[PDB]
This record gives structure tokens, C-alpha cells and sequence, in this order.
């Protein structure tokens, strides 16, 4: 189980950074279930790029083409 | 509006922050990247009425 | 091969006494990688609708007209233009 | 005699100094091995023995800080409306729903 | 009535009109500082977020980062990169902007202050000076000074691990007693990086009232002290009630004033 990685602490660190004053109990397994999900699609379209490419390592780029797919373009990483 | 945003911080160099500073601050330049996540960039500082005392 | 020593030499007639980060650099690097894409497809769609085989200054001016807001797009067709000009005279 | 303590500081003012302190910043706030780990676990039901690139998971750790930024940006502003200091998951589904998640 | 005055005078202990039996103290002092903080690689500068004029005082003038600033509001002053400048009200425990004081006898509890002219709510009062102890002198010194018979211990835990002694050196907040009833409070506020602890004022105190503060209770020994206020409720003992053979026998009152006498 290394979701239960993301820790308490950190969930509140990003809060805090998106402007929360105070935190329910709840949000941490809420944030670590949408997380999951996120990561999971990215991931599976990241791994899909790479398979098609007849790579075994799963370069940069890929995640960059895998986040412009789903519409969220990232500078920095080309 | 990047080196603006630099001098306005007593610097030279131009970082990523104000990058981000420099675009989000500007009324076109952020529709014209609404969709764009740049890499240690961050936000903008702001806090809601409603939760100062 | 990049736009990096282009980037600079934008740079220091705009601000002659300052620097900028590689990780700045990269950035623009794909900022204008990402405008380019824009613009060059917004542009291979508008001379397939009209069934032509050349991509013109028309062209791009439509597509650059049709991306970018008003008061941006109103200066950039106006370089545009005055670079054209200059181009043939 | 005894060592008399000054004070304590009220509730949410320690709060919104983090808000600042952490809003002023650019670095990562997610603990790196960790993430590196869940990664690795989640990328194995996919294509066992697989290799990956440092840069390749600093793209995703930005990336999902990014998203979760403005999932909890969102998420404030829901409360808000609600007229709750407290975020409720309730919000954050109210969140994604409307975004269209 | 305080005349503080650099020649050391013939008043033993009470400090009631001559201060100069032990020294003052300006902005408290270290032992063992070193460079591990927060100091300066991110709490570099927090600047407000202001867009003075600056030009229009004492007419239509407003005064700079008054309670809508957000450095203010978060128990924070601001530094010399404030836009402000030098027209920057936060800095009051840099510009040392203080209040009318003075030191007499009020009851036999012990000496205290009492407010010289009105002074309305959050007023700044006087800061809270020491000297700062650390890990391991803070258990050997106490056990070495409580069996010195002292009745007041200036002790004060600014963290978890560091406590600030003001009785070698002291400025004059080290005369303000307890009461039930405060009307005074301590707050914690953050000066360059630095924690340091100030006194503010609640309410419309009249000029010639008492300015105490409430003491967080505590106790140290197996012993207790009772407060001597009783406003309405007095807690009436310092600290609560919780905690965390031969006789040289002594000469007679008689005799004790016949060998006075005889010299």
C-alpha cells in the first residue's frame, strides 16, 4: 500500500498552497482516490505511447504527448 | 512583461516564477494560455475575503 | 537545435541588462513550438476547406486572426504585414 | 514559583500564514520516494518490468501537484458558496461533477 | 518614579524608585545561536500587497498598512522593503514605539504598573526582553537557583525547548503581576525572522487603572502560590492546583534589637 505514501501532512502542504483554511477529515482518502485515478489514466496512455514505440523505458516526452492527450500542456519537460 | 516582473523583485535573471507571474498578470496573454501548466511555476498569491479576520 | 540564441537576441532589445535561466529557456522553447503547432494546423484546416493547395500569408493571417485575442491580434497582424511589406520591397 | 508560558495563538491565524508562506513558494510538496514508489506499483499492472526516466516522473509529480492545486482551488470556492470554512468532500464531488469529471 | 539612572544606588531589592540595582536589557541576547532556521531561504521578504499614494497626509490621509494589511492581520511586520518605506506603521518593535509606563506600589502582593493616561484597545505596550537559556541549561540552573530562596522566577517559554530568563537583565514589563481579570494579553508576533513576544491592550483602559496580563498557570515545585486580585472569580493560586535533630533555636525579638542597639 503505497498510496497511504501521500501523507496527511502533505495533503494538507497542498491545501494550504490552493487556499484552504481549515480541513475536514475526509478530504486525504478523497484526494488519494482522485489522485489515483488521475496517475492511472496518465500512466496507462504514458505506457500505451511507450509500447507502441517498441521502448522499455518510458521517456518524458511520452508523459508530455500523454498530458497534451488529455489536455493539460506542460512547459519545461521538451 | 517577464523582465518587468523580474526588475519589480531586485533580480537579472529571469526565472520561471516570473514567467508565471508575468503571464497570469496579464488579461490576454492568460486566455491565450488558460490551458498551460508551466513546471515550477506556482500561483498567484490571493486569499478569499470571507476567511480574513 | 532550438530557438535559444534567437530567444537571447529577442532578449537584449527588449531588456539589455539582464539574464534568464535554462529552465526559462526550455520554457519558451515550447512556448513557441506550441504557438507554431497552433498556428501551422488552425492554417492546414483553413486551406482544406477551401480545397487550395498553397498555405498564403492569407492563410496565415486568417488563422492567426482567428487565434489570438483582439488587441494581440490586431499588433500581430500588423508585424506581420509591415515584415511581408518589407520582405518584396 | 514556575515557568509561566505566554500564550497560544488563536485557531487560523498559523493557518493563513502556511497559506502565505506556501503560496509565495515554487518547489514540490510531495515526498519524491514515495511517489516514485506508488508510480512504479501503479505503472506494473500494465507492463511488467518496466524502466523509467527521473525527468519522465518529475513531469508527472508536477503535473498531479498542478491538478490537485486547482481541484482544491475549485473545492474553496464550493465551500465557500456553501458557507462553510470547513471543506467537505461533498464539495470536492460538487467540484468534479461540474467541471465534468 | 523610575528615574533610571546609570549609577548603581543604596535601594536593596524592591526596584521601586531606584532601578539601578541589577541592569536593563534592549533586544534579548543568545548563547548558542546558529544558522539553522527559516530565516533567510524562504522567509526571504513576505511583502504586503499595497498601492500607497503616500502624498496626502494630514489631509484626506490615510494611514500606511493600517488593520487591512495583510501582514497585520497576520501577526507579521514588515521589513525595509515595504513600499511604504519609512511611512510603514508595522514596524513598532523596530522604531521602538512604546507606551506610557511607571512603576509604584499598588498592594502588597508585590509591585505592578498602572496605566499613566487612557489607552485604547490593541496598544502596543512593551516587548518581553531576556535572556534566552537552552536545552541543558534550563534543568541544572533552575535546581541551582531554587534553593537560593527567591520568591519571583522570570521564566517564560518562548518554544518547546527554549525559555527566556529576565532576572539578571530586565526591561519594564518584569513588574507586570496577574490578575483574573486581564485586560492586558501577550501575543507572539514575527520580527525579521525572529519570534518575539509583545504585550497589546484589550479594552478602553481609563487613565489611572491597572494593566496586568493572565498568566498561563503553572506550577514548578511541590509548593503553591495564591493570588491576592479576587476580582470576581480569582483563580486565587498562581499556577492552579495541578503540578507538572537539634534546633539552633533563634534569638529573641527582644534580644535582636539590644544587639542592634548596642553598636
Amino acid at each position: 500500500d503505497n498510496i497511504q505514501g501521500i501523507t496527511k501532512p502533505a495533503i494538507r502542504r497542498l491545501a494550504r498552497r490552493g487556499g484552504v483554511k481549515r480541513i475536514s477529515g475526509l478530504i486525504y482518502e478523497e484526494t488519494r482516490g482522485v489522485l489515483k485515478v488521475f496517475l492511472e489514466n496518465v500512466i496507462r496512455d504514458a505506457v500505451t505511447y511507450t509500447e507502441h514505440a517498441k521502448r522499455k523505458t518510458v521517456t518524458a516526452m511520452d508523459v508530455v504527448y500523454a498530458l497534451k492527450r488529455q489536455g493539460r500542456t506542460l512547459y519545461g519537460f521538451g | 512583461l517577464a523582465g518587468n516582473a523580474a526588475r519589480d523583485n531586485k533580480k537579472t535573471r529571469i526565472i520561471p516564477r516570473h514567467l508565471q507571474l508575468a503571464v497570469r498578470n496579464d488579461e490576454e496573454l492568460n486566455k491565450l494560455l488558460g490551458r498551460v501548466t508551466i513546471a515550477q511555476g506556482g500561483v498567484l498569491p490571493n486569499i478569499q475575503s470571507v476567511l480574513l479576520p | 537545435e532550438s530557438y535559444a540564441i534567437y530567444v537571447y537576441k529577442v532578449l537584449k532589445q527588449v531588456h539589455p541588462d539582464t539574464g534568464i535561466s535554462s529552465k526559462a529557456m526550455s520554457i519558451m522553447n515550447s512556448f513557441v513550438n506550441d504557438v507554431f503547432e497552433r498556428i501551422a494546423g488552425e492554417a492546414s484546416r483553413l486551406a482544406h476547406y477551401n480545397k487550395r493547395s498553397t498555405i498564403t500569408s492569407r492563410e496565415i493571417q486568417t488563422a492567426v486572426r482567428l487565434l489570438l485575442p483582439g488587441e494581440l491580434a490586431k499588433h500581430a497582424v500588423s508585424e506581420g504585414t509591415k515584415a511581408v511589406t518589407k520582405y518584396t520591397s | 514559583g514556575g515557568v509561566m508560558k505566554p500564550h497560544r495563538y488563536r485557531p487560523g491565524t498559523v493557518a493563513l500564514r502556511e497559506i502565505r508562506r506556501y503560496q509565495k513558494s515554487t518547489e514540490l510538496l510531495i515526498r519524491k520516494l514515495p511517489f516514485q514508489r506508488l508510480v512504479r506499483e501503479i505503472a506494473q499492472d500494465f507492463k511488467t518490468d518496466l524502466r523509467f526516466q527521473s525527468s519522465a516522473v518529475m513531469a508527472l509529480q508536477e503535473a498531479s501537484e498542478a491538478y490537485l492545486v486547482a481541484l482544491f482551488e475549485d473545492t474553496n470556492l464550493c465551500a465557500i458558496h456553501a458557507k462553510r470554512v470547513t471543506i467537505m468532500p461533498k464539495d470536492i464531488q460538487l467540484a468534479r461533477r461540474i467541471r465534468g469529471e | 518614579d523610575d528615574f533610571r539612572d546609570p549609577q548603581r544606588w543604596k535601594e536593596c531589592a524592591k526596584q521601586g524608585k531606584m532601578p539601578c540595582y541589577f541592569d536593563l536589557i534592549e533586544e534579548n541576547v543568545y548563547l548558542t545561536e546558529r544558522k539553522k532556521n527559516k530565516s533567510h531561504r524562504d522567509i526571504k521578504r513576505m511583502q504586503c500587497e499595497c498601492t500607497p499614494l503616500s502624498k496626502d497626509e494630514r489631509a484626506q490621509g490615510e494611514i500606511a498598512c493600517g488593520e487591512d494589511c495583510l501582514n497585520r492581520l497576520l501577526m507579521i511586520e514588515c521589513s525595509s522593503r515595504c513600499p511604504n518605506g519609512d511611512y510603514c506603521s508595522n514596524r513598532r518593535f523596530q522604531r521602538k514605539q512604546h507606551a506610557d509606563v511607571e512603576v509604584i506600589l499598588t498592594e502588597k502582593k508585590g509591585w505592578g504598573l498602572r496605566a499613566a493616561k487612557d489607552l485604547p484597545s490593541n496598544t502596543f505596550v512593551l516587548e518581553y526582553c531576556g535572556e534566552v537559556l537552552d536545552h541543558k541549561e534550563f534543568k541544572a540552573r533552575v535546581k541551582e537557583y531554587a534553593r537560593n530562596k527567591n520568591i519571583h522566577y522570570y521564566f517564560m517559554a518562548l518554544k518547546n525547548d527554549e525559555i527566556i530568563d529576565a532576572t539578571q537583565k530586565g526591561n519594564c514589563s518584569r513588574f507586570m503581576n496577574h490578575s483574573c481579570e486581564p485586560n492586558c494579553e501577550t501575543q507572539k508576533w514575527t520580527v525579521n525572522g525572529q519570534l518575539r513576544v509583545g504585550f497589546f491592550t484589550t479594552k478602553l483602559v481609563p487613565s489611572g487603572s491597572e494593566l496586568t496580563f493572565d498568566y498561563q498557570f503553572q506550577r514548578y515545585g511541590k509548593e503553591a502560590q495564591k493570588c491576592f486580585c479576587g476580582s470576581a472569580n480569582c483563580r486565587g493560586y498562581l499556577g492552579g492546583e495541578n503540578r507538572v535533630v537539634y534546633r539552633i533555636p533563634k534569638k529573641s525579638q527582644t534580644e535582636k534589637e539590644n544587639t542592634t542597639t548596642e553598636r
